[PDB]
DNA sequence: CAACCTACTACCTCAT
DNA sequence: TGAGGTAGTAGGTTGTATAGT
């Protein structure tokens, strides 16, 4: 009969200097960590596109609850919670009618369908940041909910609205994830919502019923968009509350091109975060990296460098010297010519440790006594290498589970280096909170690797683009 | 001197409201005091509140909504609000806090109507400074902003019902320990006996072909009628490894690494498991990555066993509960069991719509909790076991893998509190 | 494309 | 033909009720 450790929940810091456990009750009763002051709403889409986004904005000043709040906590409202005033009236408006829609969106192919409406967002968002002086914190954009359902790969346009034929066969393609590539060279912060979202009172089915049902979880809403709008104008709510300072946590990420000949050209990328998660993203560059063969994703060594001193050096210009540990999170193992080079650059004060984080089907932990799960932060530890943590389950404030089901744990084995397991899974644990896109208790995988997909099919979209080291705002 | 604040509010549709005031208010430098802060078993609940308003209270604060008005205790705290405004004479003792937007001029107390009231309706905030600059006109005793003490409350006033208790529980696992294995795994040169053109799945025994050889725990002499040929094979041209060499880590060699057996013993044991399963009174269900093993309507004693169900119904469908097995070898040599949910039409016949399969599993699935998921697997395992605790699988005619049904328990400490 | 988690197919794929 | 594995999709509804064989 082995038993469990558990790893005290972690907290994280607020306004004045107190820190609480849930980053929903603390906001109210604190608010956000730095704090501006004016927030410029700089919107896109088209009239209709406007009063939603009017309607609502208009909304948040008001409080919305949830049909639980001793679940998911209330609304107070976003001059109440982070002191920065966000107003209706404060609107910078550059249209794209609907006119403009059907006949770019009207095409038999999907890449030249897709292709012609994200041009036609470029150049109205560049040109509406180059002539207008008007600061703008964040720019939103409004699509109105005909293009989500008629611009993804496998949904194709149907034979009868057509107004241009494609010039030849199909012998990426999500928007969201294509617009946001070609505005990296141009640090502008983006966020882009559907009609179906804001407005979901209006769009209706057959039977007068909304076609998403948000009656119940109407104030979460207003806790995920709010809050993840206020990071892209400049201010992080909240960093993490206690930490041995001068610590590097580097997530891994590979994406095989589907359309390459070669079954290992891949575009690297390599996500760095601190204390705040803001965090930097180095951009590496394309080799082969899949082994068809074993199966498994690797570096070579002349790319492994070029990545963590375009890497490290940054943070000797973010904080003044060399980091002292460095921990680096990836989906696969490690074999050992990459560690090599990884050695090779690190300064020889810093202890370099690789850790494998996969989302296995291991074990479940059925409790043995009630219908409820058992509480997050159980962890087995196996070996003094190896260790299983459970991030979902039940939390306690929370009293209801985060997983509708048993929850299944992560596996961490310290594939390369040697540490105390024990400080890994405190810190794991820590870098679940960090979300600024979603105020939720926490995540079921670690920050570093949350974005890892998203990030990937940013950079594969656009092969032209020379993606200098750029901060995670711009790429959310 | 009179310096604490009451906040007299509707019970319980309002309540979230003076949640999030006192809380930033006691920060703010207030002294503050309402009925949601102390917990009161005293047989004078009133006597509590007619002392605290009359000497010591500086100003009243009521919530102006739709159940401020109607509810007993809250015009009834206010009755000595209005007695002691004469006392001092102060026009604007009592101040209002309007949160509703529906109540026009006419339902308000007439008490509160003329009062000089404040709008909250639009922000919450910027009725707040439209408070506190009152706050600042009329001068109120207040210590500096101090927030280190705001929270001191939260976590003792709500938090502390709900945090990580230190009661010790057990939890148990899906993780199904292998009681023994057989002796020795032994290798068999059949080169010429076995044909290029036989697949090792009809061998009626769990054999994976080698290099030059094919892996089992049966023994050379065990498929002689599946495949002929094999009389004329020697015994001493095997070789034999002791399994208990292989999982302790003491074999390596330059022709097979020990890394590599652990990954032959696996898909023995699988293939294992779905043979003696033929055996076992389960329709199989074709996946993706494994084969599912389900029990049909009827087949045990009104779909019941040891009185936890096994199968029934989802409206028209008729839902079973299933199993999946799969081997392990680290830490220890177990055996994992996953749940799976199949469903039939009338109780025999598979839906063959896929779509159907997964789009109501979790309408079915999302329903259960902790202990349907543990009282239908842990039941489900009891029923192909072979005695009482153990599972007999056969990989030879004489040497078998046996398993214990019972999964290992998970000692801890510190469970949450079970609502 | 609010977002998480957790299941499960078929597809394109390479390898043996 | 199956091996393993990885990345494409799909679907559900915001989750521990309360009447009643």
């Amino acid at each position: 009969m082995k038993e469990l450790i558990y790893i005290e929940e972690p907290s994280i810091l607020f306004a004045h200097g107190q820190k609480c456990t849930d980053p929903r009750d603390g906001l109210a009763l604190f608010g956000p960590l730095n704090q501006i002051y004016g927030i410029k709403s700089g919107v896109v889409g088209t009239q209709k596109g406007l009063q939603i986004f009017k309607s609502y904005l208009d909304k948040i000043q008001k409080p919305i609850y949830n049909h639980n709040n001793i679940t998911r906590p209330m609304f107070p409202g976003f001059e109440a919670v982070f002191g920065c005033k966000w107003e209706s009236q404060n609107i910078v408006f550059k249209e794209i009618t609907d006119e403009e829609i059907r006949r770019y969106l009207f095409n038999a192919s999907t890449h030249k369908r897709t292709y012609d409406l994200v041009t036609l967002f470029n150049d109205k968002i560049i040109t509406a940041n180059k002539n207008d002086e008007e600061r703008v914190d964040v720019w939103f954009v409004i699509v109105p909910e005909e293009i989500y359902k008629y611009c993804r790969p496998n949904s194709v346009l149907p034979n009868e609205l057509v107004q241009t034929k494609s010039l030849i066969s199909k012998s990426d393609a999500q928007f969201h994830d294509q617009l946001k590539a070609r505005l990296l060279e141009h640090t502008i912060p983006t966020q882009i919502l559907r009609e179906s979202t804001l407005a979901w009172r209006d769009f209706k089915n057959t039977f007068g019923a909304p076609i998403r049902d948000f009656s119940k979880i109407e104030g979460h809403l207003a806790w995920t968009i709010s809050t993840a709008a206020y990071y892209k104008a400049g201010g992080k709510p909240w960093k993490l509350g206690d930490i041995r300072p001068g610590v590097c946590y580097l997530g891994l990420v590979y994406k095989k091109i589907e359309k390459s000949k070669n079954p290992q050209n891949a575009c690297c990328a390599a996500q760095m975060f601190l204390d705040n998660g803001d965090g930097t993203v180095f951009k590496g560059e394309v080799g082969p990296w899949y082994n068809p063969e074993k199966g498994e994703y690797h570096l070579k060594p002349k790319e492994a460098k070029a990545l963590l001193t375009q890497a490290l050096e940054s943070y000797k210009e973010q904080n003044k010297s060399y980091p002292k540990e460095v921990f680096i999170h990836a989906r696969t193992r490690f074999n050992d010519e990459e560690w090599n080079a990884f050695n090779e650059v690190t300064p020889k004060n810093t202890n370099l440790v690789g850790v494998t984080i996969t989302k296995s089907k291991p074990l479940k932990l059925y409790k043995t006594e009630g219908a409820f799960p058992i509480m997050r932060g159980n962890a087995y530890i196996v070996d003094e290498k190896k260790a299983f943590l459970w991030t979902l389950g039940f939390v306690p404030k929370l009293q209801s589970t985060l997983s509708m089901e048993v929850p299944n744990p992560i596996f961490i084995e310290i594939n390369k280096g040697e540490a105390e397991i024990q400080q890994v899974l405190k810190d794991i644990l820590a870098l679940t909170k960090l979300n600024y896109n979603a105020c939720i208790y926490a995540d079921g995988e670690p920050v570093t690797l949350r974005f890892a997909n998203k990030i990937g099919e940013i950079l594969t979209a656009s092969t032209e683009i020379k993606t200098p080291p750029l901060a995670f705002k711009y790429y959310i | 001197m009179r310096n604490k604040i009451f906040i007299s509010h509707a019970t319980p549709e309002d309540d979230d409201f003076t949640r999030w005031l006192s809380l930033k208010l006691i920060g703010l430098g207030y002294e503050v005091w309402c009925d949601i802060l102390f917990l009161d078993k005293g047989v004078d609940f009133w006597s509590t509140i007619e002392k605290e308003i009359r000497e010591n209270t500086c100003k009243f604060l009521i919530v102006s909504s739709t159940a401020g008005n109607k509810r007993e205790g809250v015009l009834k705290e206010l009755a000595v609000a209005t007695k002691v405004k004469k006392h001092l004479q102060d026009d604007m003792f009592i101040i209002p806090l309007a949160i509703d937007e529906n109540l026009s001029y006419d339902d308000i107390n007439i008490e509160i109507v003329r009062l000089n009231a404040i709008d909250f309706k639009k922000s919450w905030a910027k009725g707040l400074q439209d408070l506190l600059d009152a706050f600042e006109k009329q001068n109120v005793p207040k210590k500096p902003p101090d927030h280190s003490k705001s929270n001191l409350l939260y976590q003792q006033i709500f938090l502390h019902d709900k945090q990580a208790i230190e009661k010790e529980e057990t939890y148990d696992s899906n993780w199904f320990p292998i009681i023994s294995f057989p002796n020795e795994l032994r290798f068999h040169r059949y080169d010429w006996r076995l044909p290029k053109q036989f697949d090792v799945r009809t061998l009626a025994f769990p054999a994976i072909r080698y290099k030059e050889y094919l892996c089992t725990f049966a023994w050379e002499y065990d498929f002689i009628h599946q495949l002929p040929k094999t009389e004329t094979y020697n015994g001493q041209e095997s070789i034999r490894i002791s399994t208990s060499d292989i999982l302790s880590g003491r074999y390596d060699t330059d022709f097979i690494r020990n890394y590599e057996c652990q990954r032959l013993i696996v898909q023995l044991i699988n293939k294992a498991f779905e043979l003696r399963m033929k055996d076992k009174n389960v329709r199989e269900y074709q996946m993706s990555k494994t084969f599912a093993y389900w029990i049909e309507k009827g087949k045990l004693e009104k779909d019941k066993f040891e009185k936890i169900k096994l199968v029934g119904k989802q409206k028209n469908k008729y839902w079973h509960f299933g199993i999946s097995a799969a081997g392990k070898l680290y830490p220890s040599p177990v055996l994992m069991v996953s749940s799976h949910i199949i469903f039939t039409m009338d109780g025999i016949n598979l839906i063959k719509s896929k779509s159907i399969q997964h789009s109501s599993r979790r309408k079915q699935g999302k329903n259960w909790w902790n202990d349907k998921w543990r009282e239908k697997l842990l039941a489900f395992i009891r029923f192909l076991s072979d005695d009482q605790n153990a599972i007999y699988l056969n990989v030879g005619s004489e040497e078998k893998i046996l398993i214990s049904n019972k999964p290992l328990k998970f000692f801890g400490k510190m469970s949450y509190v079970t609502p």
